[PDB]
């Protein structure tokens, strides 16, 4: 039983690093958010928008 | 199916039999414009003045900002029956079950940047599809939170909402972990 | 009392391998997740390449 | 149109709005159908109760609340619910609504009694005034129940009176040839379980080929709403009454429980906007033990005769439940924790359980003094006990002290086993005769067999096989 | 190993994610106040979806008006900001279910409280799953074993019965359900120990004595922790109900222990109170009696349509003062397959069962019991409520009857041989063993007192000289005349090396 | 710096707040009001927030005496949930409701300090020992063992001795085993705090000066004190018993009594709060609060904390919530009942509900379980025999049962435990009893070595060889 | 949460306020169920008056509030 607890840590550590990596993924959002354009990427969040009003008006 | 949603609703079905829609429409427009202050609000809302001044000075108002005599005989009926404390409540409710009965679906869709105004109708028409209301009244504001997408939210005030802006991300961060 | 002191102490000596056990793999845990940030940041920008469009 | 919202729903307790066009009229069936969890067309029934005003009404439903979901349409049948009656509707278990739960083959649904109906006035009601033995000793002696009255099985807490309907419905349901009916309503759902197997067994249901069974189940859950258990009641009634008309034969009702359709109707109306009452209930009980007893009603028609079992909580007299259900009542069989406490069985006080068919000149006037010296001897020693308790037998003066043991040995003597009671007891059982009831009793309360030991009476069905037992137990005192 | 290898498995959740046109329902939370949220929008949401806050403390959706919806925080909310997105989840409190639970402690939301690790987990059990078909369902032929020895003689457990151990505090209630689960060695049966509202420390000693006696290996004990919130408090026995379906679903056969359940009311009365849903009598909402149906009555034993297996609950209810009109002690016997006591007299006096079979009893009766038992004292449970009474009668003891001196005596030393150690889980050929050694009367003229020597003597003495006895019996469950002959035999024997000495 | 704002309704007791309608403050948090005076307007009311109530309005618990602040005073947010000094300042400190020294000592220094409440401990972080320690108090040592880590529940109604036999306990264990030993009133005579402070200054175990030397941390909370505070000293003194469990990884001595007022303090709040009654007339989220209050009470891997927590059993009613909560949540029942003091006997103690899941012979040996049961048995006789002795006199019993009901009166007479702490009250200085004692003045008493010595032989006297000396000397005087 | 709050009796109350009267020929039903109803209008009604069902299936009123009688 101890052994399981091992490797119950083992998942739960691997679950941490996941979980930080993923706090490194909204830091490099983030980052692609701040280099997300005002206009070009506000004219990809407009087609992307139109694209899911047709998806929307299909749903 | 509040007391003041039900006024409302009686108002709103006076409207519709007397064909006065959009007429009480503007009227309690510039009612809640009048009651946005405080005074004449609490001038009415205090049960301690009394009713035939609060009457004088609600019919008073009535003649000189020219209103329906149909809404102003219902606040007549509302200073009545003593409900004229919650008209805050009572008109804010109005005018969307005035909505309601005209099938008017106030649907808020912010977002991050001003949508080009096509596909503001675009999405007017999708969502009338997947609605069948007689308007889709779109509203929209900026959010800074919403990262890209779309987020539209619609129903009957906010209960049904579909988002592309940090939703995505959301998923992203929900579903990885699993 | 015999088998039932010997046992307890067995126990004991048991807990004590467990307890060494645990820490040594906690420890090894905690290094290897400090460990490979580069990883981090290359996955950071699959993320942003997914989630952009 | 007539289709509308469901505003408010909680619990079974369903507020159901429409348009002004249509505001449908009380006790309507109301059907929100095609939606559950798994996108299923899963419908559920619902009735009105209470109508709240702007052209709104809150309803309970026969099925769970899970489901249906606030702002959802709704389709009322323009009618009050209907049930499906009929000798096709015998054998099958059925649903509240009528649906077949046996989920072999449906009934044919072409004869719908409206599960609402009007009660029989006593112009129609047959006052032919009849007796009725059942076998059971305690029973067709001192509470001899009406062939045609309505018998009550006021009932503690799970003590006797299931295995009692059991056992009574086992030994009535072939004597008599007209149509009979159990309505588990509210009823523990393996035990009516257990009951139907009894049916399949006994081939009353006749499983291999039905409509041919006399009797006929319809059953409510334990575990379904209180909306469906306030009307199963209603349910198997009709049924009761298609068959107490149209069939116009001698019909057979074995409701249980009573309490449950009480208790389910408090229930709801706690939930639906109403106040509570005296300890328990609703304050519509009363109504709701009037349209009940006074629909199963023996009429000049057509006969009736319905058993009901009555579990009173707390096992009491005093609960308002029971102070009106002995007020509806006629033939009265009240069970004590302790006579089942010392096994005896039926553990029916007999001081308790009376009737209005104990009449002198309508029970044989020699029958009648069996029963009063029975009851007089009983009852007196129910009231010596206490004192015996404190001063000791042995003190408690001889001409008492006689009296005292006789009625000790009376009480077990009339305890009788069961032949579906043989599980619980080791014995098959016994279907008695009254002839040898009052014999055996006309040798106890005389004092001819004061001679036995007593526990020579545990559990006897005659006295001839008391006697027997009794010098077994002479024997094995030798040996 | 971290960080190392898992960056592949990153892009894998990543990359292929949904990206769905999933319309919510979605609700602008209104009114939180000690434990619920009166939500405000949120109108197209069923009953008992699970709802998503800001925080992830669920909730789910148990009433609902025009205007607001009664939400439960599953999880305190101690931060939930006024208009806060609160959608639901679409989905209906589904339980997600394996054979891998067996022996984590697991939390109401399935959530492993073992410190064991995260269980896969396939299919999504319904928490309102209903009863299991009238028409479907055989009756409860088939016996379960206690461990014990009064109940099984006396008032018997079946697989499928749904017996009702009912009593005061202290009084041995989680004992002797702890025992009766680790009876369970050898018997192919789940145990589900679902612990309700009560020292954590308490679910700890008792899962100390699982990993002491092994039973933890195949038991799934959910654990209900007093400060857990009521809304979790009165979910839980729902959980292990469902995850009980999972396995008698297919064919296994278990068991359920509910402990307690009158926590499971009153944390469900407080849920219902906050909610404003008014109170019935006793100031409980009158529908404990409908939550408690809908549990005991998912538990129930299969036919061989569907997998003949068997949920025979063993729900405890708390008695206050050793009352039986309490208000949900009055629901449950009604609901239950019959109700067994522990008088604290009958406790504290010895009597350890404590299950005075005078207001003991069990409604399904010896076809869920064994031939051999069955054969051998069907009547013994009569007999001996004659013995308390005629005992209580005795108390007027100046001149017995020789007849009854002998039923007195006869009763007494059979309530002797009711008495069992801390523990001591007999084989039910040994049940078997001592019953027929009472209700043959080779101890009436044995010492009394000495009954219990007598006892450990004797089974000792068969289970060495002759064990084929009770292998056979066991491959029988039928008191033949065999067993007969080894037990009188072996009866002489130790009966001799007990008198001398 | 947070939200400041408007309390826009006061009702006795609660208070309900609006805010700025972007940020409401946390549930369960804290936040003082400024509000007014007499002279200066000081930060006097502390509050705490119950329920956010729409219109960007919370309804919140006050603290402390509630009059003179009004609608639409200068509300502070303080965001966090209510902090509370923590340490060696704890130690000998006699503080108050929200921490603040009111021993009139020194403002203790605010370098560790720690919120009100916190989640419940772990699963895993559950000790594994069914550990038991003797107090020296005989009833107890023989037929209820206390759990020490565990919970040791004292019960009785009013007027039997319950705060005594707490200072009694406490008499013992402040200088026996355990290290801090923190005390809490939850609702306490407040006149009878200072009375066993006074104790621990004269018993020397809390310290005059150089207090930080103490291993006392004597958070009371008076009786007088209004319903939040009453509602909210338990959550003190128990944050800083598993602060110690957890910071001094102690084992912690956690008398405190009694939080039946506790409770009914949490009644009365909600009966202003709104939320409907329940059983008989408390709140309905007793059983929550309890919860709390237990489950936030744990043996952990390093810190038992021993709590010893009376229960004002209200008008002797076992069958009430407020007890039928706390002794399903708890380990060593012990219930005083009022009769035996009535009889005379001090402690009150019946065997028959006073019990302990520590009663198992394979936690204090075999031979000490069937000590106490051989106890147990013959009194729970005793009592099925007193209901139909009393009535119909002495002697209509057998010789047998005759012999019993003297041999279980010896018992009940010999647990007559005499109290050190009881000499000021009654006259006779209290007696130290052990595991020799539990032993052998049973062995006396069930083997007849004692069997001739009237009931008065053995009467308030914890020593066996001590009853017989008194027996020497009663006959001695004839 | 008031009496009579129904929306159409409030429809006929607000097209026809305006005077200072009463209604007191006849009324309509604003709730009914279990046997019992609350009805509005025909405002002099005695205690005890017995009320002209519509359906005839008559009764008595002994609740008799402001908006609304029962
Ligand atoms: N056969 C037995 N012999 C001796 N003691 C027993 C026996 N069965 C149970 N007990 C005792 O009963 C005591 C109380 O156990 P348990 O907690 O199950 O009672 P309870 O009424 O369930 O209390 P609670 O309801 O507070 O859990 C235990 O200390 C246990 O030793
Ligand atoms: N053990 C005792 N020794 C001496 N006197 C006692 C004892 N118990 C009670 N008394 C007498 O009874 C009075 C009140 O009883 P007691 O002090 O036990 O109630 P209490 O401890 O205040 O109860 P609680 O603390 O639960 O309110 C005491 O003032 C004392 O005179
Ligand atoms: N003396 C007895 N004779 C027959 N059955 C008994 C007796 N004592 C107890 N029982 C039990 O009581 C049960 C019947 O109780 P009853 O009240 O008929 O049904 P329920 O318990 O479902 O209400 C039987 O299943 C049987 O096991």
């Amino acid at each position: 039983y101890k052994n399981e607890t091992i490797q119950f840590e083992q998942q739960k550590a691997i679950n941490q690093v996941r979980q930080r990596v993923f706090q490194q993924a909204l830091q490099g959002a983030l980052g692609t958010l701040n280099s997300c354009l005002n206009n070009e990427l506000h004219l990809r969040t407009i087609n992307a928008n139109i694209g899911m009003f047709g998806a929307m008006n299909e749903i | 199916d509040s007391t003041a949603s039900r006024y409302a609703s009686a108002l709103a079905d006076v409207a519709d039999v007397t064909g006065t829609l959009e007429a009480t429409n503007s009227d309690v427009e510039k009612l809640i414009r009048i009651f946005s202050e405080e005074p004449v609000y609490y001038f009415f809302a205090n049960p301690v003045i009394s009713i035939d001044n609060k009457r004088s000075v609600l019919d008073e108002i009535i003649t000189t900002s020219g209103l329906q005599p149909h809404t102003a005989n219902f606040i007549n009926i509302l200073i009545d029956s003593e409900r004229i404390n919650l008209v805050k409540e009572i008109l804010n409710e109005f005018e969307d079950v005035f909505n309601k009965i005209t099938g008017t679906e106030v649907a808020v869709v912010t977002s991050v940047v001003k949508l080009e105004n096509d596909h503001l109708a675009q999405i007017a028409k999708g969502v009338q599809k997947i609605t069948g209301a007689k308007n889709v009244r779109i509203k929209t504001v900026i959010d800074p939170s919403l990262v890209a997408g779309f987020t539209i939210r619609y129903g009957n005030e906010g209960s049904k909402l579909v988002d592309m802006s940090v939703k995505k991300q959301l998923e992203e961060i929900a579903a990885q972990l699993e | 009392l015999e088998v039932e002191a010997k046992l307890a102490e067995g126990r004991k000596k048991i807990e004590v391998e467990l307890q060494e056990a645990l820490g040594s793999l906690e420890q090894q845990k905690e290094d290897t997740i400090k460990s490979l940030d580069s990883q981090i940041s290359a996955l950071s920008d699959d993320i942003v390449k997914k989630v952009l469009p | 149109k007539n289709l509308g919202r469901i505003a408010q729903i909680i619990g079974p307790v369903l507020d159901v709005a429409f348009p002004p066009g249509k505001m449908p009229n009380i006790y309507n069936a109301l059907i929100v159908k095609g939606r559950d969890t798994a996108g299923q067309p899963m419908n559920v029934t619902c009735e009105v109760q209470q109508l709240l005003g702007n052209n709104r009404v809150r309803a309970v439903a026969m099925s769970a609340t899970d489901g249906l979901t606030r702002g959802m349409e709704v389709i009322d049948t323009g009618a009050p619910l209907s049930v499906p009656v009929g000798g096709a509707t015998l054998g099958r278990i059925f649903n509240v609504l009528g649906e077949p739960v046996d989920n072999l083959g449906p009934v044919d649904t072409r004869t719908t009694s409206p599960i609402h109906r009007s009660a029989p006035a006593f112009t129609q009601l047959d006052t032919k005034l009849s007796i009725f033995e059942t076998g059971i000793k305690v029973v067709d002696l001192l509470a001899p129940y009406r062939r045609g009255g309505k018998i009550g099985l006021f009932g503690g807490a799970g003590v006797g009176k299931t295995v009692l309907i059991m056992e009574l419905i086992n030994n009535i349901a072939k004597a008599h040839g007209g149509v009979s009916v159990f309505g588990g309503v509210g009823e523990r759902t393996r035990e009516g379980n257990d009951l139907y197997m009894e049916m399949k067994e006994s081939g009353v249901i006749n499983e291999q080929n039905i409509a041919e069974s006399k009797v006929a189940l319809v059953y409510g859950q334990m575990n379904e709403p209180p909306g469906a258990r306030m009307r199963v009641g209603l349910t198997a009634l009709t049924m009761a009454e298609y068959f107490r008309d149209v069939n116009e034969q001698d019909v057979l009702l074995f409701i249980d429980n009573i309490f449950r359709f009480v208790q389910a109707g408090s229930e709801v109306s706690a939930l639906l906007g109403r106040m509570p009452s005296a300890v328990g209930y609703q304050p519509t009980l009363s109504t709701e033990m009037g349209s009940l007893q006074e629909r199963i009603t023996s009429t000049k028609e057509g006969s009736i005769t319905s058993i009901q079992a009555v579990y009173v909580p707390a096992d009491d007299l005093t609960d308002p439940a029971p102070a009106t259900t002995f007020a509806h009542l006629d033939a009265t069989t009240v069970l004590s924790r302790g006579l089942a406490a010392k096994g005896i069985y039926p553990a029916v006080d007999p001081l308790d359980s009376t009737s209005t068919m104990l009449q002198p000149r309508i029970v044989g006037e020699e029958h009648y003094e069996i029963a009063q010296r029975v009851k007089e001897t009983l009852q007196r020693y129910k009231e010596l006990q206490d004192i015996i308790a404190i001063l000791g037998l042995d003190e408690l003066s001889e001409e008492d002290r006689l009296t005292v043991a006789r009625a000790r040995k009376i009480e077990r003597f009339l305890s009788q086993p069961f032949f579906v009671a043989e599980v619980f007891t080791g014995s098959p059982g016994k279907y008695v005769g009254l002839a040898e009831t009052i014999r055996g009793f006309q040798l106890i309360l005389s004092g001819e067999l004061d001679s036995l030991p007593e526990q020579a009476f545990y559990l006897v069905g005659n006295i001839d096989e008391a006697t027997a037992k009794a010098m077994n137990l002479e024997m094995e005192s030798k040996l | 190993i971290r960080a190392d290898e898992i960056s592949k498995i990153i892009r894998e959740r990543i990359e292929g994610y949904n990206r769905e046109v999933k319309v919510v329902n979605t609700g602008t939370v209104l009114q939180v106040g000690d434990g619920i949220a009166r939500i405000h929008g949120l109108d197209e949401v069923m009953a008992g979806e699970l709802v998503e806050f800001e925080e992830g403390t669920i909730g789910i959706a148990l009433n609902l008006e025009s205007n607001n919806v009664g939400v439960v925080l599953m999880g305190d909310g101690l931060m939930i900001q006024e208009g806060s997105s609160v959608k639901a989840t679409g989905r209906i409190a589904q339980i997600p279910v394996s054979e891998a639970y067996l022996g984590r402690v697991i939390n109401a939301l399935a959530k492993p409280i073992d410190g064991r690790g995260e269980i896969t987990a396939s299919e999504s059990r319904l928490i309102e799953s209903p009863a299991p078909g009238i028409m479907s369902r055989r009756s409860v032929y088939e016996p379960l074993q206690t461990g014990l020895i009064a109940i099984d003689a006396m008032i018997p457990v079946g697989r499928g019965q749904r017996e009702l151990i009912i009593g005061d505090r202290q009084t041995g209630k989680t004992a002797v359900a702890t025992d009766t689960i680790l009876n369970q060695q050898g018997q192919n049966v789940i145990c589900v120990y679902v612990a309700i509202g009560q020292k954590a420390s308490s679910v700890a000693q008792v899962v100390t004595n699982f990993q002491e006696r092994g039973a933890m290996e195949y038991t799934i004990v959910v654990a209900e922790t007093a400060d857990s919130p009521a809304t979790l408090q009165y979910l839980a026995p729902y959980t292990g109900a469902a995850l009980a379906e999972y396995f008698m679903y297919r064919e296994r056969h278990t068991l359920i222990i509910y402990d307690d359940l009158s926590k499971q009311a009153q944390a469900y009365r407080q849920m219902s109170l906050l909610l404003r849903r008014p109170p019935g009598r006793e100031a409980y909402p009158g529908d404990v009696f409908y939550l408690h149906s809908r549990l005991l009555e998912r538990a129930a034993k299969l036919s061989s349509l569907l997998g003949e297996g068997s949920m025979t609950a063993l729900p405890i209810v708390e008695t206050q003062a050793g009352d039986v009109s309490a208000y949900i002690p009055t629901n449950v016997i009604s609901i239950t397959d019959g109700q067994i006591f522990l008088s604290a007299d009958l406790f504290n006096a010895g009597i350890r069962p404590a299950i005075n079979v005078g207001i003991s009893v069990s409604r399904v009766g010896s076809a869920a019991q064994i031939k051999a038992m069955k054969k051998v004292a069907g009547k013994l449970k009569l007999e001996l409520a004659q013995f308390a009474e005629l005992e209580a009668f005795a108390q007027f003891a100046s001149d017995l009857d020789k007849a009854t001196q002998n039923q007195l005596a006869r009763g007494q030393r059979l309530r002797e041989l009711l008495k069992q150690p801390q523990s001591a889980p007999l084989t039910v050929e040994e049940q078997v063993m001592t019953i027929y050694t009472g209700t043959n009367g080779y101890l009436d003229s044995l010492e009394l007192d000495q009954v219990r020597k007598y006892l450990v003597e004797l089974r000792t003495y068969v289970k060495t000289n002759k064990p084929e006895f009770q292998e056979i019996i066991s491959s029988t469950k039928t008191f033949t005349e065999e067993a007969e002959a080894l037990l009188k035999e072996a009866i002489q024997e130790q009966m001799e090396r007990f008198l001398l000495q």
